[PDB]
């Protein structure tokens, strides 16, 4: 219980410290977000 | 109101609000992280 416990309140610190921590569902924001900024920002290309 | 607007010699459609926005004395029209139309000050008079 107290192995169960104490780990659990490292979990807590290492999300809370470590800004890359869920890099996984961020990579989900960041690819939408240059997607969509590639297909807004290529409305102002001339295409020729 | 939803209107069709030409402003600083820039035509579109969209709402015409009121903000708060700064602009420099300089500096007539705003653009967004797209480089599209956000704000805009008034050609013919001081306004934003």
């Amino acid at each position: 219980a107290n192995q169960f416990n104490s780990a659990i309140g490292k979990i807590q610190d290492s999300l809370s410290s470590t800004a890359s921590a869920l890099g996984k569902l961020q990579d989900v924001v960041n690819q939408n977000a240059q997607a969509l900024n590639t297909l807004v920002k290529q409305l102002s290309s001339n295409f020729g | 109101k939803c209107v069709n607007f030409n402003f600083n010699g820039l035509t579109g459609t969209g709402v015409l609000t009121e903000s708060n926005k700064k602009f420099l004395p300089f500096q007539q029209f705003g653009r967004d992280i797209a480089d599209t139309t956000d704000a805009v000050r008034d050609p013919q008079t001081l306004e934003i």
